[PDB]
RNA sequence: GGAUAGUGGCCUACCAUGGUUUCAACGGGUAACGGGGAAUAAGGGUUCGAUUCCGGAGAGGGAGCCUGAGAAACGGCUACCACAUCCAAGGAAGGCAGCAGGCGCGCAAAUUACCCAAUCCUAAUUCAGGGAGGUAGUGACAAUAAAUAACGAUACAGGGCCCAUUCGGGUCUUGUAAUUGGAAUGAGUACAAUGUAAAUACCUUAACGAGGAACAAUUGGAGGGCAAGUCUGGUGCCAGCAGCCGCGGUAAUUCCAGCUCCAAUAGCGUAUAUUAAAGUUGUUGCAGUUAAAAAGCUCGUAGUUGAACUUUGGGCCCGGUUGGCCG
């Protein structure tokens, strides 16, 4: 018989659904960081809880233990690679105290808006879902990318995208045809 | 795009080693069309039920039908 | 007993009000932005309870 | 000594005591006695099927004055008679009689919900057509 | 001693009353195949495991056997038993808890397709055979990503600073239109090629290809729990809502219906279980005067527990650490 293929969940519905404070705060963060849905904050909180629990069960063990050293170094290396934390802080206080807002204000969706090549987080989302933007060599169509500064070093536009040339486009072609018909 | 590619030293080795379906797809060979899986399996079932060549059985059946 | 009748009386006597024509709401990435605008730019009722859906006075 | 033994060799006594005192909880007792499998009329199933028999106009319990107008259903897997509530406004004329009706629970682990006495199951679909669809007129039950 | 591939009351001939048992034997039930494991995790835990791998049993219920190295073999045989097929009325022919499919059953579960090419198996083991296996189809059990068009130019729900020709205007409009429209996108077809046994489950250069009656999105609620309307019409303890408290008897924020809001987004609602909740199973860690609960009292076997003491004690050296009175 077919060997099993594993799947996993990525988001956690909070224990109580109706908090006039929690719901309101998560609505603020979703609106101010350009998040179309609530399951996205749910999953980002799931990852944050996972990493915080890893830090907690790492810290509960005594100092200088080689397992602790290795796990902490690997976690710090991954977190530096993603870049949400300054690369000159090894006290682990910031990685344990990392909040959802701090985590979200580093992913590429905020980066494009703050650099100004989209002028709107919603406009950036539509550009990504329409595929007229490539972070690097390969054209991307997913809003949740979490660049690791590789795309920052390789910042450019998609080849078959506006301002990339080599293609007027369908709407531009029909507009030109209509203008030619009107002129003569 | 990314794929696999293999170059043989000669057409003889290419024909010997390449799979038959691959040769048919490329055009280097062709496999004669035959009956479908169910039909050939049914043929094998019938001639496994039949014992012997079957010519004598057919002749006996024809003789019995005649008389 | 004896009331095994008049099933859905108000259901029957309810006047059939049809559906009003209205522009379609934009759902997806738009809806969260519309709620953002409807909630955080609206400051009309902040006197004593910070109401969000005021009834027509 | 707080009652219960506190010795390093009292695991047997503690386990036996817990085993005997677990029978005081309704859920554990019913689960291990299989009452829901045998004594319950759904046969330990979330949903059941049956044939509507007649109409029941049982009255509400105080403080209330209304007729719930349920139906009588004879189940198919075991043949037991039950009284099944018809939830929505004007679903009686849809679930009238002589139909292959599908029945569900109420939501109280086998108890009556509100002012309806003696009823524990409700009609959710009849003759292959949902009571909700009939109520909302999205699709109508065939006459045959 | 026999039999077995050999151990063995495995089976026979000959002694004692031998073996198990309140530390639960034996018997009964299991809506019991046992494991790795599945669901929450502060911990300790409570349920589930038919099912993707291992081991065992069966291939209608039983038994008994040939060949074979290996079978109590059933897509091998023999006989009897819930079945069931074919006669020109003697006889013969099995068995899908294997694939597909049907019947019955039930709340509940797929096409009577294609291939041996990715994987392996068997054979004279090399050119064959494999419903094992793989491909497609159905159906949204789960699971990851995620569309329902941004926006230039002006009319305001009324916003920051200056010329201070003082409540007339300007390098950016926080945010609305039945005005004009600036680069754009997938689905459905695909002069075209790519995934596969050339063919549709991944792309693109294509051509048809959004302009808001457009390629239009709902499930239930808005008294509380629990965020969310004393806004209107209808009914009037009726019809109905209602997880519980409750609403409705002529001003119903709760019923039916039109504008607004929520869990979520193609996913939500309901039912039955189970986990946290539950320190309402309490080993951690519950209560017993009155809320349920200290046997009427005492003795006593099993069980649990059970004063204190025995080398408690000092001197020197050194393989090894310390952010070290050390950069």
């Amino acid at each position: 018989p077919r060997a099993p293929r594993t799947y996993s969940k990525t988001y956690s519905t909070p224990k109580r659904p109706y908090e006039s404070s929690r719901l309101d705060a998560e609505l603020k963060l979703a609106g101010e960081f350009g998040l179309k849905n609530k399951k996205e904050i749910y999953r980002i909180s799931f990852q944050l809880s996972k990493i915080r629990r890893a830090a907690r069960d790492l810290l509960t063990r005594d100092e200088k233990d080689p397992k602790r050293l290795f796990e902490g170094n690997a976690l710090i290396r991954r977190l530096v690679r993603v870049g949400v934390l300054s690369e000159d802080k090894k006290k682990l206080d910031y990685v344990l105290a990392l909040k959802v807002e701090d985590f979200l204000e580093r992913r590429l969706q905020t980066q494009v808006y703050k650099l100004g090549l989209a002028k709107s987080v919603h406009h950036a989302r539509v550009l990504i879902t329409q595929r007229h933007i490539a972070v690097g060599k390969q054209i991307v169509n997913i809003p949740s990318f979490m660049v690791r500064l590789d795309s920052e070093k390789h910042i450019d536009f998609a080849p078959t995208s506006p301002f990339g040339g080599a293609r007027p486009g369908r709407v531009a072609r029909r507009n030109a045809a209509r203008k030619a018909e009107a002129s003569g | 795009s990314v794929g696999f590619g293999l170059v043989y030293n000669s057409v003889a080795e290419a024909k010997k080693f390449e799979p038959t379906y691959r040769l048919v797809r490329y055009g280097l060979a062709e496999k004669v069309e035959k009956a479908s899986r169910q039909q050939r399996k049914q043929k094998k079932n019938r001639d496994k039920k039949i014992f012997g060549t079957g010519k004598r059985l057919a002749k006996k059946v024809a003789r019995r039908n005649a008389d | 007993h004896g009331s095994l009748a008049r099933a859905g009386k108000v259901k029957s006597q309810t006047p059939k009000v049809e559906k009003t024509e209205k522009p379609k709401k934009p759902k997806g990435r738009a809806y969260k932005r519309l709620l953002y605008t409807r909630r955080f730019v609206n400051v009309t009722l902040v006197n004593g309870k910070r109401r969000m859906n005021p009834g027509p006075s | 000594g707080k009652g219960k033994p506190r010795g390093l060799n009292s695991a047997r006594k503690l386990r036996v005591h817990r085993r005997n005192n677990r029978w005081a909880e309704n859920n554990y007792k019913k689960r291990l006695l299989g009452t829901a499998f045998k004594s319950s009329p759904f046969g330990g199933s979330s949903h059941a099927k049956g044939i509507v028999l007649e109409k029941l106009g049982i009255e509400s319990k105080q403080p209330n004055s209304a007729i719930r107008k349920c139906v009588r259903v004879q189940l198919i897997k075991n043949g037991k008679k039950v009284t099944a509530f018809v939830p929505n406004d004007g679903c009686l004329n849809f679930v009238d009689e002589n139909d292959e009706v599908l029945l569900a629970g109420f939501g109280r682990k086998g108890k009556a919900k509100g002012d309806i006495p003696g009823v524990r199951f409700k009609v959710v679909k009849v003759s292959g057509v949902s009571l909700l669809a009939l109520w909302k007129e999205k699709k109508e039950k065939p006459r045959s």
